[PDB]
């Protein structure tokens, strides 16, 4: 099941703490679907964190 | 690299849309992404001076 | 033709004839690649001579269907000829840095002519291709390697890396299945490249297609004749145990060696034509 | 006959089996039947000498 992939990416690749999750954050709720389909690059977690930062920034823009 | 990077086959970059592999290839030597704006010879002269 | 076995149930027989009926529809055409069509010959459930005879008949039907499905070579060779003449004319009209080193390689490109055999075609296309790619490298003024006794690698020039992965996926699919064709939906013509570079990209696509088809067909036919000869050797050394009428008839029909394709053809014909003599010699189930 | 027999689609051989058309081809001139063990040159010069 994909639930294990979601918890694996959010606890290994993202290092997101427990109080923030896809049930609490809609930008994670829309980026989980594009973080499952990426298979490689899991050694470099920093690139995934930077992509998540720029997505949560561009979601919170008034322009 | 050892070969020139002349044509538009190597350079492309989006902004605002999620683009993780251009960040995975950040610090790699090959692709050289660009902001899709070519400044004219006037601003080129200005940058030079 | 009724490729008739001796031991299995009729579902296995119609499964094998459906497999050989639909070789060309199936990708990765190889007997070692498909496990279940190879182990449906009846290993460890039947005796040794019967499963080896059925495997021999399987390989002979396989080689008959391999000869049957016609790897054609007219269109690819005439397109290679018109394309090599076209890239020669694009080389004469193009201004390079220096003209003598481009000139003798263009002269090499003018000597791309073929015979009716294909053994020399697969070695003349590599010299045509190294000449075409060094014209491609010198036309954009990129640094080619110049080590002592060094060869230029057969590479696509000025393409996107995902397009390189897609075209190598297509050429690997040619390497797995020689008869089947997968369409090249990608257009090689790009506005960001010179017409000479487009011509060389079409040349290297055609030449790599030719080389992959010839290499895959060659290893397939040598492999299958080798396995047929090993199987018939196993049959003639296992038929030495019984000395009867029908076992000796099967030994005399397994006497003919299989070094040629028509030898395999006539061996399959005179094996299945006189089938009912030797069938009582082999133990079933 | 008038035609060169070097077309290899005319030659065949079978031994120790019930080949009736080979026995039809007795006193027949067109299909030549030659065993599938062709002699090499070393056993060719011995036959010649």
């Amino acid at each position: 099941k994909r639930d294990e992939k979601h918890r694996h990416v959010v606890n290994v690749v993202l290092e997101l703490p427990t109080e923030i999750s896809e049930a609490t954050h809609p930008v994670l709720a829309t980026m989980l679907s594009k973080y499952t389909r990426m298979s490689s690059l899991f050694n470099d977690k920093c690139a995934f964190k930077l992509d998540l930062l720029r997505m949560v920034a561009v979601s919170r823009t008034r322009r | 690299d050892r070969q020139p990077l002349n044509p538009a086959n190597i350079e492309a970059r989006h902004h605002g849309v999620s683009d993780v592999p251009r960040l995975g290839a950040m610090d790699a030597d090959e692709p050289l992404f660009v902001d899709d704006y070519r400044a004219t010879d006037d601003e080129w002269t200005l940058q030079k001076v | 033709m009724s490729l008739q076995f001796i031991g299995l149930q009729r579902r296995d027989v119609v499964a094998l004839v459906n497999f050989l009926r639909h070789l060309t529809q199936k990708p990765d055409v190889d007997l070692e690649a498909h496990p279940k069509i190879l182990k449906k010959c009846g290993e460890k459930r039947l005796h040794r001579r019967t499963v080896l005879f059925n495997e021999l008949m399987l390989w002979l039907g396989y080689y008959r269907e391999l000869r049957f499905h016609n790897p054609d070579l007219s269109s690819v060779l005439e397109e290679f000829e018109v394309r090599c003449v076209a890239v020669a004319r694009r080389g004469y009209t193009y201004p390079f840095g220096d003209r003598g080193k481009a000139r003798d390689h263009l002269a090499v490109l003018d000597r791309t002519e073929f015979d009716t055999d294909v053994r020399h075609d697969a070695e003349i296309v590599e010299r045509a291709l190294v000449s075409a790619v060094i014209l491609a490298k010198m036309s954009v003024r990129e640094t080619l390697v110049t080590a002592i006794g060094q060869t230029e690698p057969i590479a696509f020039v000025h393409l996107k890396d995902t397009e390189v992965q897609r075209i190598e996926e297509n050429l690997e699919g040619v390497r797995r299945n020689m008869f089947c064709v997968k369409p090249l939906d990608l257009n090689l013509d790009r506005h960001a490249n010179t017409a000479l570079v487009n011509a060389v990209n079409k040349l290297v696509y055609t030449g790599r297609l030719i080389m992959n088809v010839r290499r895959s067909w060659e290893e397939l036919e040598r492999k299958c004749l080798a396995r047929i000869q090993e199987r018939c050797k196993l049959l003639v050394k296992e038929l030495r145990m019984c000395l009867s009428f029908d076992s000796n008839y099967c030994r005399n029909i397994l006497k003919h060696a299989v070094e040629n394709g028509d030898s395999a053809d006539t061996l399959l014909e005179l094996l299945i034509e006189d089938f009912d003599i030797y069938v009582d010699s082999f133990p079933q189930s």
